[PDB]
């Protein structure tokens, strides 16, 4: 009956399998992804899988020939698809939590590195991280009468911004905008250290360039009464 | 009654705590909103922080746990506290609340689980032992036991409730959003698309007829919305929330008979690094009053005048009831009505994109005689009606302009009154003893009939006064203002009210000769000031720059701020050099099971994480079909995968990598995965790290759009657990019965 | 099809012409509207002036009635024209077109009384040979006969048009708004609320229904709208005019059909002095897509988009009719849909706040198979179906996201397609030679089924390229980019488009050898600039800085504007004195006959008048009741009175002047009057000075609010004149009748 | 039955009067007057008096005892009230065109005036009129790269703006912004002559001062492509 599987119901669909023999992972699409999770309940046939946390290889739960899939949706959307793969692959794993330069502290001091001219082509370096490290002259008392935005143009990237070893926040190719508030704490009077980890993510990627743009320059005027 | 700002101290840099509450006590509130997150001050199953330290790299040295500090701060300033101290939080933050331990301690969160509750117990006995001396301080007034849990089970609520009446006795407790609840009061959380009226007059005449007896409040009205990464946009997702919809909001919530109200966002500010929900931006700004910068955006000015009015008239407006006995005469604006003990209140509300113009019939007479009540576009003006200004001889019968502000000077009740420029309001002024006479400065028109003064007032650029007199020696001096001007009036002390241009007030010096206030001023803050106070001023100077003084009443100064004052600038610093370092990426590595969270290996916080899968292949590519992908799925949020040492793909929870870099024997994966946070609901685990696998190949792509709806009910209600039911679902059984 | 802006040559400087109608030329109009002001061209019944030349003390000397100059100079643009020459203009102008003396002339205005009609034929003749040559050069494309005569006679619009259609042969003629006409061709004026949609689409469908086989058009659609004082407020009236709104309405229209448009003000500008309706502003910014002051706003850039993609799709948009065969997946956005000889559009439009993600049903099967529709809030997407791509091998069967341009280049058709940051959108591209390869730059994912390659693109800030190669050697280039590049997206030439950051491009020199265009810079502009085009760039500088290149295919370029060249500033200029002169006020003075309009003693201009009155009193003074006031009654919009030289009041129509200065013997009374328009309707006789007179006293006030209201029908239609029913009322039947 | 008279229709009211020696002045009310006006017919009595122009003395068409008002309001709002004179008084009239500075074209050259301060006080001066003449510098050459508005912060005043002699706009205390756009054609490199013909309307008026704001300043930079 219905396409969309996009509001509150128990929804159900059947789909048909060969062999057994490959891996079925169902994706729940970019549709079903929000900062508050959707309470979406799978069953795979009359077997609960779970609240679809993303991505699941339903593989246990599907027999050949016909299955069913349920969803009970309480809350959100969803547009599933199952990917059929040949082979999960066997391999030992190790992680570290962050990176080499961060658990280093290269955002309060880094080593020297080269200098680039503005226009810093990264996506040759794509699959890396790379320390975009800069100064720039406040030559003012900081404050609250005229907070400063960091702009960064760039494209292709995850970028933190640390500035003074503070970190400020982080910006994307698909963040809604391209300007951080560092507040009146972080910023200093002469120099700013305002460094960059780029962790690089595409064949074209690059930063242009960096500006702190005041917001606006208010006068704070001290008003006095005598009695 | 409690008017709030929602001012998150850890979304606020310590030092500019004063500098957003006093902004906050500055445009009327009276109470400070916070939630006060169990994530925030327990990250990592270890102590309760409580103070200006921090061990993440993420959260800078500025960002603090130090709510001791910001209550006595917001009690230095006056402002009470709504403690929102919640296991969660919601609020668009890092697990919504839940500090990313307790996914390996409990599988059925924001429930009576004794492996989630028991954790809540210790949480609970940590914050409610900081806010006991503020509590009795009676500094923090409230506490709101968790956001949100809209399914109902009374029993978790109540535990939660119980473990605050045992450790506060007396205090007020209360629920975000349970609409199942007997005996803990609810709130509501009102944030409507612009224009749709319709839903938010129905969700308050919904929730005002709750919970017979039991405390009312909009713990979350709309001042703005969050923005995004992956599907948000620049001000809000939303994408903007006019300034003139949240007043709408506000004025409509007290025609309605709502006097608690929170704004939720007040400032916003910015999330601490990877404290922030996930796909959440840094900036929590929220296009809220102040903005994340600290910039009093249209919409805290417009807040500014109905928190001013409520402080103002708070005797008239906690007398308020019903009544429903005053008509329009033109059905172009909507009539919300309130009768009260010494006075009336009518909000006529245009929410067309038209002028206005209204007459009200009050006791079988049309009220404002001489001229039209003009109603603004997009708009909803607060008629005052039938006010006996208490202890005085004086009646207000009506005001056709908006009153911000009354107060008491001596012989002297002084009332602040506005229109736009050119609006003609009229103001009617009854007199029990008689009016003696009326003095008046500027465009203001006086017909008197019998023990009525009747004003007639052009609204422009400046003050109009009129000083009614009675035959008893008390005075009424009403001070007619144009609405920015009301908008940019400040009471920085209760003997000093300031009527100006300025775009903001700041902080004061109220000494015993020489007062001193932080003045801000903007490119339009110039012209005239106009200071309403009993002390007797000799001067006024701006930065050691004499302003020159009249004395326009024996309450009244007028002086200019010269237009050479202020400057209009807005620079831009760029860097001297720019300078690039490569990250060997790897530190030192630990072994991890596949597919394993690494939150099941002790990895609490979420940020940047490097993987490094030794995967194996051999003969077995031959048997790989001809697309020829590998696929990393199931991840947390972000990846860029290297294979062999060669980029390879990137992207959110699901990567298919083109497989050219693979070989016979050991293959070397990097996958640099950045967690942006955890989802915000409070329910669901949805792991840090790779969760899932890497697979080889795509067979096919079975496409599931061909649905059958049921049409199944949720049981929700005072007995319903959405944890249990999550964990047990019962659509179990109407699956097997088709 | 018909692209347009109005841009009125009288409120615009004539230097600022072709600064402003390259503005409208650069966001794809491809057609001028204006006014032709009868009254700006015959202002004092002598001689029509059609030049530089002005003799007015209020209108600037570069205010111009030049329209043969504006005319050529939209010639020189290529900009097509419509003229609206009407008697009648409306347009928020002094009496709405009419010179001042046709009411000394004429009772019975907009009609075909003698006295009236003579003077039109005169305006006719006039204006029609001053237009002849750059009708018979095809600059001008089509007259109006005049602005919304809604009440019907086809008489008196018949002749207007038959004038028309003898002094200029083979001409599109029409109206406005009249919805009676047969012959003629009538057009409308969409002013609706902001997401009032039920209006906008009724009164479409309602319009595109009438007149079968006429010419259809929005003549006027919602640019904006104007300022008052009296009853006015900041942007507009209204108060505000989302760019989300017009732009919604804009690809509304086109997706219900209506493919000529004209965007009423593109750019509003300036009232010269006096020429403005009653209580209008000296801004005619009319909150416009270009301000008053020439700033490119939100709504420019928006407009900008929509018409772009009216000529860059031109083809396929005129081959377009209803169909009604594609179907939406899910309610979350309206579908408007059209069908064509060689391709199709869906218009999903979501007027809700909340992001909306969709899937469209072509034929038996949803078409974006591994993305949705992103449908971003408050937005109407045009996605595009089935496009076989004229003389090539390409048929582009979806693309997810917006086309902005289709252009071609030798071998390669170009198209440019657009998304917000982090969207994905999937182009499908159909090859009936078959896919020979696809070449890419950026984050494209190729997917290739048989004659298929499908290409999925994460849209950035910045161009992703797909070079998708036919066996033919026919080449399609896609060029995806962010939305914010391709509102900033210049074809500034038919071989050169500029896709940018970059504010405006301006004027340009396309030599044979070092090609010149006119940047203007704003503090975003700055970042990268990609030039498509045939032409070999051997280098690009800006400013003579040399600006690096990369050829990233045959018909692309990369380079870079640094950061560095860009500047933001705002700087304010102060007097360095103030001087005051009293004015005498009175030169000379000539009698007027009490209670007599000026027009009628040969004063048609508005503005400044001063009247002295030598009012006689006596003994009756003492037969004066206690109230003592004198009113100034009926009178022209402002006055400043003074008796006995002694200040008395000011106000609008009506002073109730105190008449504490009178004598017995001569009094002498001075009326600064100042008269700011006549109203723009074009029915009532409204006179400037004082019509009414000068009054004693107040006996008493009969307020006037139990009506009886009687339901009475005009007899609107196609034999109604609404000048006719004005002069000889036949409510006196029913009046007599009860 | 209606109060309000504000919606297409014919209504009906009914009145009394005394004596027929008074004057009975028909106001339209403040709700009436708008930019393009409202098609509203008045009859006093069965007898048609025209379209509503604004205030109209009826006492023409009525008579001793009761009477009627009919109003076919074809489109727009009113509110009518009647008000009541003694007398109408005689008088002879005459006009003048402008003012005599206006009509010496003061706004070209005035004479030489009194030097004010910044916060010039106009009410004592009401019911005349004051040209304030000021010099600005504008040190740059004027462009619509970089556009210039005069705002003028006043009460109590309608004021008229001319720039180098050319007639700028109105401004009043009813306007909806202080603010008007002068052209790049009005403006002068080096000093500007801003004049403004204040009509001093109330006895609290004043201007406390002029400013010429840059909107914004945009860089045009003519970029240049070799072939």
């Amino acid at each position: 009956e219905t396409y969309s599987v996009d509001s509150p119901g128990l929804y159900i669909t059947e789909f048909k399998v060969d062999d057994l023999s490959r891996h079925y992972v169902l994706d729940p699409g970019l549709e079903f992804y929000y900062n508050h999770y959707y309470r979406i309940l799978l069953f795979v046939n009359k077997v609960y899988v779970g609240p679809l946390i993303g991505p699941i290889d339903i593989t246990r739960y599907l027999k050949p020939g016909v299955n069913e899939v349920a969803l009970l949706v309480e809350w959100g959307v969803v547009n599933p698809v199952i990917g059929v793969y040949q082979y999960k692959v066997d391999g030992e794993w190790f992680i570290q939590e962050g990176l080499h330069g961060l658990i280093e502290e290269w955002f309060r001091r880094s080593p020297r590195g080269e200098t680039a001219e503005p226009p810093i082509l990264l996506g040759d370096k794509a699959g890396r991280v790379i320390w975009v490290n800069t100064v720039i002259p406040y030559e003012k008392e900081p404050t609250s009468s005229s907070p400063v935005k960091l702009e960064v143009d760039f494209w292709g990237c995850r970028i933190l911004v640390f500035v003074n070893g503070e970190f400020i926040g982080r910006i994307s190719d698909d963040s809604p905008e391209r300007e951080l508030y560092v507040p009146e704490t972080a910023v200093r009077r002469g120099l700013n250290n305002i460094t960059l980890l780029a962790i690089v993510t595409s064949r074209s990627s690059g930063i242009r360039g960096l500006r702190l743009k005041e917001t606006y320059v208010h006068e704070r005027k001290e008003i006095v009464f005598k009695l | 009654t409690l008017l709030c700002g929602e001012i998150h101290y850890f979304r606020v840099p310590k030092h500019l705590w004063r500098d957003r509450l006093l902004k906050l006590k500055r445009a009327g509130g009276n109470c400070v909103s916070t939630y006060i997150p169990w994530n925030w001050h327990d990250p990592r199953e270890k102590v309760v922080n409580f103070t200006d330290g921090t061990s993440q790299w993420h959260v800078a040295s500025y960002y603090s746990r130090d709510l001791a500090s910001f209550l006595e701060l917001a009690g230095e300033l006056g402002l009470r506290v709504i403690a929102r101290p919640g296991p969660y939080i919601c609020s668009e933050w890092d697990s919504g609340g839940h500090p990313n331990w307790i996914y390996t301690k409990a599988m059925r969160l924001r429930s009576l689980d004794p492996g989630y509750f028991k954790h809540v117990v210790e949480w609970y006995n940590s914050v409610l032992n900081i806010l006991k001396p503020y509590v009795e301080r009676e500094i923090v007034i409230g506490i709101q036991v968790e956001n949100e849990y809209f399914w109902g089970n009374e029993k978790y609520i109540e535990k939660l409730a119980e473990i605050v009446e045992e450790k506060l006795p007396g205090v007020l407790v209360f629920t975000n959003e349970d609409p199942y609840l007997t005996r803990i009061p609810n709130t509501i959380d009102l944030y409507p698309s612009p224009w749709d009226m319709r839903q938010f007059d129905d969700r308050l005449r919904s929730y005002l007829s709750s919970q017979p007896g039991l405390f009312k409040m909009i713990m979350e009205l709309e001042g703005g919305w969050f923005k995004s990464s992956r599907y948000g946009y620049y001000p809000t997702n939303r994408l903007s929330i006019p300034p003139e919809w949240t007043e709408i909001l506000l004025k409509t919530a007290v025609g309605m008979g709502l006097n608690n109200i929170n704004i939720y966002m007040f400032h916003g500010g910015s999330n601490p690094g990877y404290y922030t929900a996930k796909y959440l931006a840094s900036s929590y700004d929220f296009e809220a009053c102040i903005r994340e910068w600290g910039e009093l955006s249209e919409r805290y000015y417009r807040v500014k005048r109905v928190f001013t009015f409520l402080n103002g008239f708070q005797e008239l407006v906690t007398s308020l009831k019903p009544g429903e006995t005053v008509k329009t005469a033109s059905t172009c604006s909507e009539l919300l009505q309130r009768v009260g003990d010494h006075g009336k209140i009518a909000v006529l509300r245009n929410t067309g994109d038209n002028l206005c113009y209204q007459r009200l019939i009050n006791r079988g007479e049309i009220i404002p005689m001489w001229t039209p009540i003009r109603v603004p576009p997009r708009y909803a003006k607060i008629v005052l009606l039938d006010l006996v200004v208490e202890g005085t001889p004086f009646k207000l019968v009506y005001t056709s302009g908006e009153a911000l502000l009354m107060k008491r000077l001596g012989d002297t009740v002084v009332m602040i009154i506005y229109g736009d420029h050119g609006e003609y309001t009229e103001t009617a002024v009854e007199v029990e003893g008689g009016v003696l006479d009326v003095d008046i400065q500027g465009d203001v028109l006086i017909r008197r009939e019998g023990e009525r003064a009747y004003l007639v007032v052009n609204h422009t650029h400046g003050e109009h006064l009129a000083i009614v007199k009675s035959t008893r020696g008390q005075n009424l001096l009403l001070i007619f203002t144009c609405r920015c001007r009301a908008e940019k009036t400040w009471i920085v002390d209760e003997d000093l009210v300031l009527i100006s241009n300025i775009y903001y007030i700041g902080d004061s010096r109220i000494d015993e000769g020489k007062v001193v206030i932080n003045a801000e001023l903007d490119e339009d803050s110039c012209g005239r000031l106009l200071v309403v106070t009993s002390r007797e001023i000799e001067a006024i100077s701006l930065e050691d720059l004499d302003l020159d003084l009249t004395r326009l009443s024996k309450y009244v100064y007028a002086t200019h701020i010269p237009l050479s004052m202020c400057r209009s600038g807005k620079n831009t610093y760029h860097p001297l050099e720019y300078r690039l370092l490569e990250d060997p990426v790897f530190h030192t590595l630990t072994s991890i099971n596949p597919s394993s969270p690494l939150l099941k290996n002790g990895f609490y916080e979420n940020g940047i994480y490097v993987y490094r899968l030794r995967l194996h292949l051999d003969k077995k590519q031959l048997g790989d079909l001809l697309d020829k992908h590998l696929a990393l799925i199931g991840f947390s949020d972000y990846a860029v995968v290297s294979i062999n040492n060669e980029y390879a793909g990137s992207g959110y929870h699901y990567i298919e990598m083109s497989a050219d870099s693979l070989r016979e024997g050991v293959n070397e994966v990097t996958v640099i995965l950045e967690s942006t946070g955890h989802p915000n609901d409070g329910l669901l685990y949805v792991p840090n790290g790779i969760y899932g696998g890497v697979y080889l190949g795509r067979v096919g792509e079975i496409r599931l759009y061909k649905w059958r709806k049921t049409g199944f009910e949720i049981p929700y209600g005072p007995g319903f657990d959405l944890a249990e039911f999550i964990a047990n679902p019962e659509p179990v059984i109407k699956a097997l019965q088709e």
